């Protein structure tokens, strides 16, 4: 359900 | 005033900011809706929420599945790749490359990856506050925000549960997204021994002119005192209440949960009884609600705050 917000962005659902 | 650098970090309103006992002093949208969330600039030493009428302790998950929200806790759900709870030097891997993050201090680095869970997945400044155990080494990102609910209407299914200092919790530290990454220099942790709270007169540092006195067998209980009178960013009890009687119980369990910003009224912005003078010879907290801005040396005493750890001296 989240998203990183630093790079590399990425999905953790 | 000879004592201005070295009391600065005592200026709880300037370098904190916020509620210490419920920090709620900002609001931020998911989408497009606003949240209350924490923005304590300072870590707070020994802060829990105990959860009651319940065996489940905080920081377990919250409930997903088909479990309900009253019987978890208020951490992050286990993710893939696993985000909550991580490691001090899982954290520090995970950051590796990012120079920026990657020697953060334990606290500071723990409220910066808590921050980096957008829930937001399409664009936010809405930012998860964590807890950092010392005893494990482990953050944990609290996916509730929320910190007290437990007023006489509903504390049931109700989901019931306050903060507080606590044995259980002298290891854990409560961290807002706001957390600075140089709280050891500018926020307080270490209580000052044979030190009493003053404020500088002319030259001389004169006693706290009032305060409230409790009485505390040991200065942990005078800290989990002056914690439970701090600054406080919503009320300890909640025709409107006419209105009130429509409203339905579970509906109102998940506004406490997650905090609609749908009332700046509230926001301590970091005022309150923050501090207390331990004396502990006649075993009085000398809570009082002025920033003090010297210190007075006498050996009955240890000079705590609400942020303070609650058993470290110095
Ligand atoms: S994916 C479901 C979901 C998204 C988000 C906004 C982060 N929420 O918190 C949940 C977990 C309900």
């Amino acid at each position: 359900c989240w998203t990183t917000r630093m790079s590399p962005p990425m999905q953790i659902p | 005033n000879p004592w201005t650098e070295y009391m600065a970090k005592y200026d709880i309103e300037e370098v904190h900011g916020s509620g210490i006992r419920v920090d709620l002093g900002e609001d931020a949208e998911v989408a497009g809706t606003q949240y209350r969330l924490p923005s304590g600039k300072c870590p707070v030493f020994g802060k829990g929420i105990i959860i009651e009428n319940s065996n489940t302790t905080f920081l377990k998950p919250v409930a997903t599945g088909n479990q309900d929200l009253k019987d978890g806790g208020f951490a992050f759900p286990p993710t893939n790749p696993l985000i909550s709870p991580m490691t001090l030097n899982g954290m520090r891997d995970f950051y590796k490359n990012n120079e920026y993050v990657k020697n953060l201090d334990e606290l500071t680095l723990c409220s910066r990856h808590a921050g980096n869970m957008n829930p937001d997945n399409d664009k936010s400044n809405y930012k998860y506050p964590a807890v950092y155990d010392y005893n494990d080494k482990k953050c944990h990102i609290l996916y509730i925000a929320a910190q007290e609910n437990n007023g006489p209407r509903y504390c049931n299914s109700m989901f019931c549960f306050r903060p507080a200092k606590d044995k259980l919790f002298e290891n854990y530290t409560y961290l807002s997204k706001n957390v600075v990454d140089n709280w050891e220099e500018v926020c307080p942790r270490k209580n000052l021994e044979n030190a009493k709270f003053g404020l500088w007169v002319d030259g001389n540092c004169e006693d706290i002119p009032h305060v409230n006195e409790f009485s505390a067998n040991d200065l942990f209980e005078c800290n989990k005192l002056v914690f439970e009178l701090s600054a406080s960013d919503q009320p300890k009890q909640y025709y409107e209440k006419i209105k009130e009687g429509f409203k339905n119980k579970n509906a109102s369990m998940i506004k406490s949960a997650f905090l609609p910003t749908g009332a700046d009224r509230y926001k301590s912005h970091g005022k309150g009884y923050n501090w207390g003078n331990y004396n502990r010879e006649t075993q009085k907290c000398e809570i009082f609600n002025v920033k003090p801005t010297c210190l007075i040396n006498n050996s009955s005493y240890i000079a705590t705050t609400a942020l303070s750890h609650p058993i470290e001296v110095e």
